[PDB]
């Protein structure tokens, strides 16, 4: 009755309340046990702590409510933001260390829908760079998943307005490029619905969406914030994407993919004070420095995910 | 896209979570894990318009009932056809909602769940229909979270009631 509890959110804005059996000393491991997940579902996910401008994956031993309590100090350590705009929340999200090989193993419908929701969130936010063709395929799969079977009478004309397009294309493409895709999306949408060889089972359609995402360079990336200086010395705010594939820089403003490097094709060096890191592109005559108080976290994660490949 | 705040209410074990998870995720929850408070989001089409459902799956007992009822636009009152006590408990919930809302015009549906357990039926279909009529001709369905009978219709009917 006088028990403490916390909301664990997902990217779609849904949440599950979990009892805190040890109050603010309750660990990630204990909260994960408190979720309605089998060990089949649990192993792919962990608790993240996220405010608008900082997302951290927590480890089984971490005490998430103490991170909530200490958030202003964590922001001051890792960022140059003001803590007024940032009260953090706890999220269930993909473990950044999950190998793509293991994720391709997954048959569990709940695990698939959680990965699917997170993948869709990243697509719509513009964190996935892919050719117009790939994005149109993903848009067609979201139409089948969200709106059901194509019907000429409903979908042919005056359906894909900006309201409906917003839910199936990246926000970065919505205004300028997406409106010219409408006919190609609807064609692939019709092709899905009228293809009896394509399973209409929800977890089957969601895995198809994920299949198309697995080939995107930034897929399953943890994103950090930093700045690069151009060679006169213009400051460019960047997202640093670190995933099981390598390192990815996005222009923060446009989400444009500036560089994508696979593990084994680049080296890193941590700055003297964890305020910057240097990338050298092995056999590419290219070098750049990212300024970020998250430099220590970026290099730590690069070391872990590079080391994971055997 | 219009937002709809739906609340699933009822005593412990009736299948509030099972119905919600079946509707939202297309999965049947086998394990009985007593709910604290869960919120689900689902885009649906009702009467040719895209609707964003926010479904609050509540605890079988108390806490935040008055708050749920103040904020909620539509209420699924769920009993198990397997458990007389769960049917008896719904009268108190109905009256509480009308009290907090301060009107009899509240979007609401009476749901007799676990209609796949025909053999174990303690509450008759006619007794369910009888209660709904008494509740100012309240909407009534017999449902199954396992068999997927009248699962979608619970939430669609509440959206239609909110739209009137
Ligand atoms: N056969 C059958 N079992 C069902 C059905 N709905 C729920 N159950 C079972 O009944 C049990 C309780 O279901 P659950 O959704 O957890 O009930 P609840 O109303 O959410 N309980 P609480 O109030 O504690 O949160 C589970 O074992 C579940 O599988 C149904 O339609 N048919
Ligand atoms: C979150 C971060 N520490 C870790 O999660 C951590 C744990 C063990 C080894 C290295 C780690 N640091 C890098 C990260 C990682 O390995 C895995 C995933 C990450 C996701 C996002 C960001 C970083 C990491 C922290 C920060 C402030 C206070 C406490 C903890
Ligand atoms: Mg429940």
């Amino acid at each position: 009755k006088p028990y403490e509890k916390v909301r664990i959110y997902r990217m779609d804005g849904s949440y599950r309340s979990v009892e805190l059996k040890h109050g603010n000393n309750t660990t990630v491991q204990q909260i994960m046990e408190g979720m309605r997940l089998s060990q089949e579902t649990q192993q792919y996910f962990t608790i993240w702590i996220c405010s608008e401008n900082l997302s951290l994956q927590l480890k089984p031993y971490h005490k998430p409510l103490q991170h909530v309590r200490d958030w202003p100090e964590i922001l001051a350590e890792l960022t140059n933001l003001d803590p007024q705009r940032e009260t953090p929340q706890l999220f269930l999200r993909r473990d950044v260390r999950l190998p793509l090989e293991v994720e391709k193993q997954i048959e569990d419908p709940l695990a698939i829908l959680i990965l699917f929701d997170e993948a869709r969130y990243n697509l719509l936010k513009g964190f996935y760079t892919a050719p117009d063709a790939k994005l149109i395929t993903l848009a067609s799969l979201l139409l089948q998943i969200v709106y059901g079977n194509y019907e000429s009478k409903k979908h042919k004309q005056g359906f894909l307005n900006e309201e409906n397009l917003k839910s199936i294309v990246p926000v970065t493409k919505l205004k300028s490029k997406a409106p010219h895709w409408t006919n190609r999306i609807l064609h692939e949408y019709k092709n899905l619905s009228t293809s009896e060889g394509v399973s209409k089972e929800m977890h089957h359609l969601q895995r198809m969406f994920l299949q198309n995402c697995w080939e995107i360079p930034t897929y399953g990336a943890a994103f950090f914030t930093g700045q690069i200086f151009t060679k006169n010395h213009k400051v460019i705010p960047v997202y640093v994407g670190v995933n099981i594939k390598g390192l990815h820089l996005l222009n923060m403003e446009t989400k444009a993919l500036l560089i994508s490097l696979k593990y084994g094709c680049f080296m890193w060096q941590l700055g003297d004070t964890d305020t910057c890191f240097q990338i050298h592109s092995m056999e590419n005559k290219m070098s750049f420095i990212v300024h970020t108080k998250q430099a220590g976290l970026v290099v730590k994660l690069l070391m872990k995910l590079n080391g994971q490949l055997m | 896209m219009r937002e709809y705040k739906l609340v699933v209410l009822g005593s412990g074990g009736v299948g509030k979570s099972a119905l919600t998870v079946q509707f939202v995720q297309g999965i049947f929850v086998e394990k009985y894990d007593p709910t604290i408070e869960d919120s689900y989001r689902k885009q649906v089409e009702v009467d040719a318009q895209q609707c964003m459902l926010e479904i609050l799956d509540t605890a079988g007992t108390e806490a935040m009932r008055d708050l749920y009822m103040k904020n909620g636009q539509g209420f699924a009152l769920v009993y198990s056809i397997t458990a007389q006590s769960t049917f008896n408990d719904l009268q108190d919930l109905r009256e509480q909602i009308l009290r907090v809302k301060d009107t009899d015009d509240v979007p609401m549906i009476l749901v007799g769940n676990k209609c796949d357990l025909e053999d174990e039926r303690v509450v008759g279909k006619e007794q369910g229909q009888n209660l709904a009529r008494q509740w100012n001709n309240c909407a009534f369905l017999e449902s199954s979270a396992k068999s997927k009978i009248n699962v979608n219709e619970i939430f669609y009917d509440l959206v239609r009631q909110i739209n009137r």
